[PDB]
RNA sequence: AAUAGGUUUGGUCCUAGCCUUUCUAUUAGCUCUUAGUAAGAUUACACAUGCAAGCAUCCCCGUUCCAGUGAGUUCACCCUCUAAAUCACCACGAUCAAAAGGGACAAGCAUCAAGCACGCAGCAAUGCAGCUCAAAACGCUUAGCCUAGCCACACCCCCACGGGAAACAGCAGUGAUUAACCUUUAGCAAUAAACGAAAGUUUAACUAAGCUAUACUAACCCCAGGGUUGGUCAAUUUCGUGCCAGCCACCGCGGUCACAC
RNA sequence: CCCCACUAUGCUUAGCCCUAAACCUCAACAGUUAAAUCAACAAAACUGCUCGCCAGAACACUACGAGCCACAGCUUAAAACUCAAAGGACCUGGCGGUGCUUCAUAUCCCUCUAGAGGAGCCUGUUCUGUAAUCGAUAAACCCCGAUCAACCUCACCACCUCUUGCUCAGCCUAUAUACCGCCAUCUUCAGCAAACCCUGAUGAAGGCUACAAAGUAAGCGCAAGUACCCACGUAAAGACGUUAGGUCAAGGUGUAGCCC
RNA sequence: AGUAAACUGAGAGUAGAGUGCUUAGUUGAACAGGGCCCUGAAGCGCGUACACACCGCCCGUCACCCUCCUCAAGUAUACUUCAAAGG
RNA sequence: CUGAUGUUCGCCGACCGUUGACUAUUCUCUA
């Protein structure tokens, strides 16, 4: 049994009834893009933050502890509307205890309310409906809340259990219902939690500060945390060294369901990953050495059928080519093939080998590890390879590095920032290596200008405009230069024949030939435009074409038009 | 290989932390290294292969080791 | 290079390079039980936060030290003369030690061979045209050194009025960077330093701890893994594969009976 | 390369150029023959003293720099990449359009006789062809395994049938490059080899002089004998090795494969 | 040399089958002397970069591929030096 | 006189069998 002991940390079974003790709910604010999520936290956090950020838009997941004024403490996950942060919204849904769903009454259910509506079912956690907008003329809560019967949210009035309060975050009117309904079905739910023992929780964001480091921002779910616990999340474990807020004043303690800044993890932490307190740092290492191990299996399984398939083939391209003659002595296999050497010559292909235009190379660059997910999600829903080929050389969280630009110069990519800096060195240096940074702070900014580089790899799109059109008539021999020169007698229909403009042959429909003539002739005069009736005589370049006396003649326009790409990233 | 040696020793080229592009060569029997994969190089000529004098560390990065038979 | 060994050839002798065996350090793979001790960023790249210089009847004194780093680089040693400082005060001196003067003082390249004012006399005026150099001048490159310790540097412009600009090469910590990666511990109880007449006060110096197989010492009823096994060179059975897959420090092995995969 | 013609050039004068296997590849001066003479070869071995030069091969009588009446030049002269050798002198053998000498005795040439190569047929082989064997295949295959194929022989091809089968099974399946057996070939040869001894400074190696100088040699072959009509001739014999020569299809057999 | 040449018989093996093979006999020659020129052998040398050995080895031109280096037009970038001075 | 050409190769650790089990050479039968 040479197989290696099983040290993972795991969950603790869980709490005894007599352990549990009482804890603040965990709500999350989920809806679509412009419903009024940030403006209805922000009334109830008492802080305004809709208006400062760049295009009023949350691009994060972030976790305030709200102090309502009857005493009680509450967690607003605050999660993104846009369509490329849907990991952010599941995410949010897996670590809360209700979902504060803010339908705006102006608009209605939308794509994304569906989807939040889909990731509280998954979870299971009680949905609280929030009725916004209703001051706005078309607000007409009565069909919200049909609409919603539909995806299976049946509000109180159609006999259902959900909530559904109407209110209005621009004017504050009716939030104070909303806040009591939070209030009562958390006590309903009856959220308790061991607050003594191992610490669990789960990784909300992680980010590198250049002076703090390392940081996880996380939800405490069991025990209490403190300076100097060691944590364990995934592949990275931590000794706490400073616990911070929202505002970064320090906290000795983080009881359950609190939001907690963590420094002093030595690997970043994957956004939503469980954290575990083990006994030491030595015992962590150990957790972490077994967690290592095991991914390392996963992979070296799915290495082993690819590499079997490799030497599968080649084992037959072998067997092959040896069994083409008998199992004769080597000595004599060579020299019957030396007979069959002499009739080979094979030329050697450049090991290194030219990429071609049609080739994106792209190295993402994030604030915090969520928004990069979101990044590398858009580009899996890349469909458009035949046309041009997206490749992600590196991807990574923090400001733009020297390592980014010499992997960008290595395979000639382009660096896109994400509401991340470039200093002037870096910037610098790409310009010497010919690098390109492009910093965004938008996600659907980023986007775009990923598609504009796309299109430009792109090939010209050459459109085709029909000219004009004649039709030949008699075929002449002319001897000019010791050469005959087929001549073709052709009367112009419809349109002109330019002699720049490129021809093809049309034969009873079927497409003949495509150039440029050789000599417009006409009257023994060249000329260069003959217009609607003018008789004129065609002799192409190319001599093997045949010139009947009903053959058709199309003249064209050819002008390369810039071509977009197809794909479509569904914002 | 230079004679009299035969076979098709699995290599690659790679771009060092200097920014010098050598080839390497990858031990063991099978491996599944691709374009933009980080290695570890050490030294180590591979005494048939003419000018390649360094070796990808198996177990290191990118690279795994060797799948067992 | 040694008590040497392998390898040029069809074979011998000679010569010769390369490599082997010895001893350290770093890093990687795989693996790892405890205790004591020692040592402990790759980087003169950029640094969040906290702390690291006070003392004292006001003046002064100290923060010019300790601690750090190794960028630059014959300012480090000896002699002569001689400030500042200690011996309360003069010591009519000793001790310690600058500046100045004299001597000595790294490596590589001579495909760096000439340097271009590098000398001397005179009170001065001024006069003479000399001075260094194949016994290596001048020059370029490299590097902290001769380790009870010393030298140099202290973000850069050798300097630091001024300017660029806003400084951890103090402790802890962090970003970047590298194959390289210690805790955002405690205490002034000991010693050392600063200050006080003194009781004393302060000190990330230092002390006692934290982390890490990098090393040494010791130990453990239970608990061993890594590499190697053709020759050099200690040590292989049964199979599979068939000049393929692979191995190799060197010589080499594998083409259907492989002690070499 | 051979033949003819002719120019630069070789000559003189005046300037240049500054190179040679400019090598007697052996530095100048002094001294020794004493020994521990002495890797080998060459032209014996050394001592004192001094200057010059050298430090794996190749890159390289090269690049760059500098100098020069030199301008496709000369002198000075590296590095990166590459290799595990290069190199010097030998031993033995082979080979030489290699020397001298003596020869070949159906025989190398000039000669002698009858043939083959041309014709038809007979027979073998190669190619082509066929559903339709295999082996031999320069000398040393080709009326060859066969002193022999209409069936059989037979191993091939097509179709059909049997499965512990004529056999305490079977296989003409692969491998003559695993072999025995039996042979070809040099051989129309005379040499192979044990055991000793000696020489080369105790290197691979070598070992004859008859007025003799380091060889002695069992055994094997030649020879001698025997067969046929002699003592002649013809047969037979003919070692060790050479060509991984021929033959797994005479038979046997190692290894691998087949077993409805 | 009873050779070559010509002629005749027999045998092996088959049920039969060869212009083949093995074998007995008959008739029965010519040239045999010069030569070392040609191709070889022996003896004694010479040469050798060959050593599964001349069917040996081997040099250069002319591709693909891989490695490194140099020259170089124009241009850009960075670094170095200045005051170790003068009024 | 002319006489061009011909892709590839050397090391393993051997060396004991013996041989004896029969037990009796002294008849004939007898009860
Ligand atoms: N008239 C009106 N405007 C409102 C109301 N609530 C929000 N808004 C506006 O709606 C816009 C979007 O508000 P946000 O708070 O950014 O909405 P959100 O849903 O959090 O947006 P995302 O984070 O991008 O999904 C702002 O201009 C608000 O002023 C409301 O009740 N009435
Ligand atoms: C040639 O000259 C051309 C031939 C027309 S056939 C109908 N006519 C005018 O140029
Ligand atoms: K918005
Ligand atoms: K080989
Ligand atoms: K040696
Ligand atoms: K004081
Ligand atoms: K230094
Ligand atoms: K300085
Ligand atoms: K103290
Ligand atoms: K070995
Ligand atoms: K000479
Ligand atoms: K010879
Ligand atoms: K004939
Ligand atoms: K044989
Ligand atoms: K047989
Ligand atoms: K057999
Ligand atoms: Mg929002
Ligand atoms: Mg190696
Ligand atoms: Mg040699
Ligand atoms: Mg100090
Ligand atoms: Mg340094
Ligand atoms: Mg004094
Ligand atoms: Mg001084
Ligand atoms: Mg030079
Ligand atoms: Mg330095
Ligand atoms: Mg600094
Ligand atoms: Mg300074
Ligand atoms: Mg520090
Ligand atoms: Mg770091
Ligand atoms: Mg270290
Ligand atoms: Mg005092
Ligand atoms: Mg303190
Ligand atoms: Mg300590
Ligand atoms: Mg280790
Ligand atoms: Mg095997
Ligand atoms: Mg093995
Ligand atoms: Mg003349
Ligand atoms: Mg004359
Ligand atoms: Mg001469
Ligand atoms: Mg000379
Ligand atoms: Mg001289
Ligand atoms: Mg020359
Ligand atoms: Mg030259
Ligand atoms: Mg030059
Ligand atoms: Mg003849
Ligand atoms: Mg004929
Ligand atoms: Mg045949
Ligand atoms: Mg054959
Ligand atoms: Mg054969
Ligand atoms: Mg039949
Ligand atoms: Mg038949
Ligand atoms: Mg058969
Ligand atoms: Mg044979
Ligand atoms: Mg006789
Ligand atoms: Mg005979
Ligand atoms: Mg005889
Ligand atoms: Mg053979
Ligand atoms: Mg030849
Ligand atoms: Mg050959």
């Amino acid at each position: 049994d040479k197989v290696r002991k099983n040290k993972d940390a795991v969950r603790r079974p869980q709490a005894d009834p007599a352990l549990l003790t009482p804890r603040s709910p965990v709500v999350t604010i989920m809806g679509h893009v412009d419903h009024g999520k940030t403006t209805l936290l922000d009334k109830f956090r008492k802080t305004q933050v809709a208006a400062v950020e760049t295009g009023g838009i949350t691009q994060h997941i972030g976790a305030f502890l709200v102090s309502l004024p009857s005493g009680e403490k509450i967690t607003f996950l605050d999660t993104p509307g846009h369509a490329a942060f849907s990991a952010m919204r599941a995410r949010g849904a897996q670590v809360t205890d209700i979902v504060v769903l803010v339908v705006a009454a102006d608009d209605g259910v939308m794509k994304q309310t569906v989807e939040s509506i889909q990731h509280a079912k998954d979870a299971q956690v009680p949905i609280i409906l929030a009725v916004n907008k209703c001051d706005k003329a078309e607000a007409d809560p009565e069909k919200v809340k049909k609409e919603l019967l539909a995806y299976d949210v049946v509000c109180e009035d159609y006999g259902g259990d959900v909530q559904a309060v109407p209110v209005s975050a621009l004017t504050g009117d009716n939030l104070m219902a909303l806040a009591e309904a939070t209030v009562a079905l958390a006590e309903m739910l009856e959220l308790k939690a061991d607050p003594n023992g191992p610490v669990e929780g789960t990784v909300i964001e992680s980010f590198t500060d250049k002076g703090r480091g390392l940081v996880t921002t996380a939800i405490i779910q069991r025990g209490t945390l403190r300076k100097g616990s060691v944590l364990v999340a995934g592949k990275c474990w931590a000794k706490v060294r400073l616990m911070f807020d929202e505002n970064g004043k320090t906290i000795d303690e983080a009881y359950p369901s609190m939001p907690v800044g963590i420094t002093g993890w030595r690997d970043l932490p994957s956004a939503g990953e469980e954290i575990l307190e083990v006994e030491s740092e030595p015992r962590a290492r150990e957790v972490v050495d077994w967690r290592k191990y095991e991914q390392e299996q996963e992979k070296g399984q799915e290495d082993l059928k690819i590499i079997e398939e490799k030497r599968k083939e080649h084992k037959e391209a072998h067997q092959k080519a040896r069994e083409k003659y008998g199992h004769l002595l080597w000595k004599k296999r060579s020299i019957l093939r030396f007979l069959e050497r002499k009739e080979q010559i094979p030329l050697k292909p450049k090991e290194k080998r030219e990429r071609d235009s049609n080739v994106l190379s792209v190295i993402i660059k994030g604030d915090v590890d969520g928004s990069v997910e979101a990044i590398l999600n858009i580009i899996d829903t890349y469909d458009a390879s035949h046309e041009c080929e997206l490749e992600l050389v590196h991807f990574g969280v923090g400001d733009v590095s020297a390592n980014d630009v010499n992997l960008a110069e290595t395979f000639d990519g382009v660096i896109y920032g994400f509401n991340v800096n470039a200093g002037n060195v870096i910037q610098q240096s790409a310009a010497k290596k010919g690098v390109k940074i492009k910093l965004h702070k938008i996600i659907y900014r980023l986007v775009e200008d990923l598609q504009e580089e796309l299109s430009s790899r792109l090939p010209c799109a050459v459109e085709e405009h029909p000219v004009g059109e004649a039709s030949i008539l008699a075929t002449f021999s002319v001897t000019e230069g010791k050469k005959k020169v087929p001549v073709a007698g052709c009367r112009v229909q419809k349109g002109q024949l330019e002699k720049q403009k490129k021809f093809k042959l049309t034969r009873n429909g079927h497409v003949i030939w495509k150039g440029s003539l050789t000599s417009l002739k006409h009257h023994k005069d060249d000329i260069s435009i003959v217009k609607t009736g003018m008789d004129c005589g065609l002799s192409l370049d190319e001599d093997n074409m045949e010139f009947q006396v009903g053959d058709r003649i199309v003249c064209y326009e050819e002008k390369q038009i810039q071509a977009k790409t197809s794909w479509d990233p569904g914002f | 290989p230079k004679k009299p040696n035969s076979a098709n020793r699995k290599c690659c080229r790679v771009r060092l932390s200097t920014g010098r592009e050598a080839v390497c060569f990858i031990p063991g029997e099978g491996h599944t290294l691709q374009e933009h994969q980080i290695v570890l190089v050490e030294g180590g000529r591979t005494q048939d292969l003419p000018g390649v004098k360094l070796t990808v560390v198996r177990g290191k990065y990118d690279c795994g080791h060797v799948q067992k038979k």
